RNA sequence: ACCCACUCGGCACCUUACGAGAAAUCAAAGUCUUUGGGUUCUGGGGGGAGUAUGGUCGCAAGGCUGAAACUUAAAGGAAUUGACGGAAGGGCACCACCAGGAGUGGAGCCUGCGGCUUAAUUUGACUCAACACGGGGAAACUCACCAGGUCCAGACACAAUAAGGAUUGACAGAUUGAGAGCUCUUUCUUGAUUUUGUGGGUGGUGGUGCAUGGCCGUUCUUAGUUGGUGGAGUGAUUUGUCUGCUUAAUUGCGAUAACGAACGAGACCUUAACCUACUAAAUAGUGGUGCUAGCAUUUGCUGGUUAUCCACUUCUUAGAGGGACUAUCGGUUUCAAGCCGAUGGAAGUUUGAGGCAAUAACAGGUCUGUGAUGCCCUUAGACGUUCUGGGCCGCACGCGCGCUACACUGACGGAGCCAGCGAGUCUAACCUUGGCCGAGAGGUCUUGGUAAUCUUGUGAAACUCCGUCGUGCUGGGGAUAGAGCAUUGUAAUUAUUGCUCUUCAACGAGGAAUUCCUAGUAAGCGCAAGUCAUCAGCUUGCGUUGAUUACGUCCCUGCCCUUUGUACACACC
């Protein structure tokens, strides 16, 4: 029977990007290490999970959407 | 009992109808309502004019 | 002239079958593979074709004689069984009339189908045998339709992206109907579970019911089908299976080259009628006995009574049985099957009502009941699934089932107040008494019941009874509509449903047509169940009130059977 109508606008899904994620720890010569971008305070999160920094925003991604804590 | 059997073209209906011997019925009526048996009499030797046994 | 007998020669006819024959049939078509009396003529698959050509006859039309090329697997004879007939001849039936009943068709509204309209008004079905059918009473759901938004729930294999990350999610904002991270802004998260690809799956109320299973409707309120041995025929086949008579019936009687059997019918089964007999019951009751209230007071009448005990089974309930066989008798008829009336009887229309139901036919219906299914379609911008909302209800009309009405055998107000078949609550929120608040709808506090135990005696409704109206579209009728209160549910506008008041249409008995129906039936009346969150003008059952008229028929209609005919047999589509 009948077929095929479009306004156009066919979409596409999440980008995910790539880069190379972890360069953020600053290692001084001989030999120690500092941690950029402080980690998260929830008990389900293991102190290796950080807080993304946008604006007004430092927010935890291991707990899915959970507990932006702004500093 | 009836069965769908599945072949490349399609399905064939299977219907089997089995009649088990009424006489053998065991736990239930052992013949048809149609079934009318007659019991066969005996031959008789007539007369033997009156005589009486005594015990 | 008539009769009787004989005999030749004739027009015929009957019965036969020693014989013949493919058969129908033939006293010749017999005397034929056991092949010979005499002789004339014709034919050698169908068609092309009685055509072309030549000869000849005719005034002409035409007559006579008369090829071939080519083409083709059959054409054809008799008979057989089916199927069909716009052939007869018998039948059968309230899905047919007769006689009558109550209607429908006219009106209002309710619903279904059509048409129209629409972004959508999803769709199946079209005489009986489609149109209150798809259990189809859709507010979301259902949903298949339309406008839009996510999702993969793409098994598995191979290949590649790739532990320097293959892939997943996301807070706030943009955005969106949406507090959908759909997608984007931004930057964390996530870890071999996926992603991209080919192959391959899967899902679908997408198609095909004209590819099929299953189921179902109709023929069929039908009575039809088959085989043993024996009779007939070379044979397919036939007779049995049939003039008549009789049944609801291929049910029988009977007639008889048939005799004796099988399925279907009947039997059977369920339910409804009868058990002062059998076995029993505080989940059924009756009696007696206590306890007790009112009235009469002479004992009595009528009730209440957690078991207070005695005793029982008529009511009731369901185990076990008995009863009907159209029995008795009188009519009638092949004095056969049967039919008919009275008597008896719980019951005598197959006792009433169903259940079950032979072979065979349909391109009947159903891929929208299915995780029944073949093929085709689609399969990620999905026809899959879901979320949002509308729509199946859309209204110049046509058609069908119905609901309510035109009233006085009636409406209304009091009042008397009578059933059966039913159904009901555990992972609950059902059947609900009772009491309280409310005009009503209804709310709320309790109560029993998984039920012969509580709701229930479902105190149903027609109806009976005393009145208010008084024949006036009237106080008959309740369409339409307005305003207000409640109830189901996330959600009620296009008003789910109910109440209250106001509004007071059509309809003054309905044209041509046309349906259902013969006794506790028809028709009037309500109830319970199905469906259900809410919603019955519908269905499936049930009881309550309860007739008029048949006891026939073949005229319309329909269908069954023989006879017949046939060039059909894919069977008059
Ligand atoms: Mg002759
Ligand atoms: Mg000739
Ligand atoms: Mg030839
Ligand atoms: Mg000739
Ligand atoms: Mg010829
Ligand atoms: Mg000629
Ligand atoms: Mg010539
Ligand atoms: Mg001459
Ligand atoms: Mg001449
Ligand atoms: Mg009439
Ligand atoms: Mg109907
Ligand atoms: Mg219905
Ligand atoms: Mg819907
Ligand atoms: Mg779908
Ligand atoms: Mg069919
Ligand atoms: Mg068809
Ligand atoms: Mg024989
Ligand atoms: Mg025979
Ligand atoms: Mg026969
Ligand atoms: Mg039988
Ligand atoms: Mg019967
Ligand atoms: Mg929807
Ligand atoms: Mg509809
Ligand atoms: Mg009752
Ligand atoms: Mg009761
Ligand atoms: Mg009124
Ligand atoms: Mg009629
Ligand atoms: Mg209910
Ligand atoms: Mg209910
Ligand atoms: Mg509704
Ligand atoms: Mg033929
Ligand atoms: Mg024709
Ligand atoms: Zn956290």
């Amino acid at each position: 029977k009948k077929v095929y109508t479009t306004p156009k606008k066919i979409k596409h899904k999440h980008k995910k990007v790539k880069l190379a994620v972890l360069s953020y720890y600053k290692v001084d010569a001989e030999g120690k290490v500092t941690k950029l971008r402080r980690e998260c305070s929830n008990p389900t999160c293991g102190a290796g999970v950080f807080l993304a920094n946008h604006k007004d925003r430092l927010y935890c991604g291991k707990c899915h959407s959970v507990y932006k804590v702004n500093a | 009992a009836t069965r769908h059997v599945l072949m490349r073209q399609g399905v064939l209906g299977i219907k089997v109808k089995i009649m088990r011997d009424p006489a053998k019925s065991r736990t239930g009526p052992k013949a048809l309502p149609d079934a009318v048996t007659i019991i066969e009499p005996k031959e008789e030797e007539p007369i033997l004019a009156p005589s009486v046994k005594d015990y």
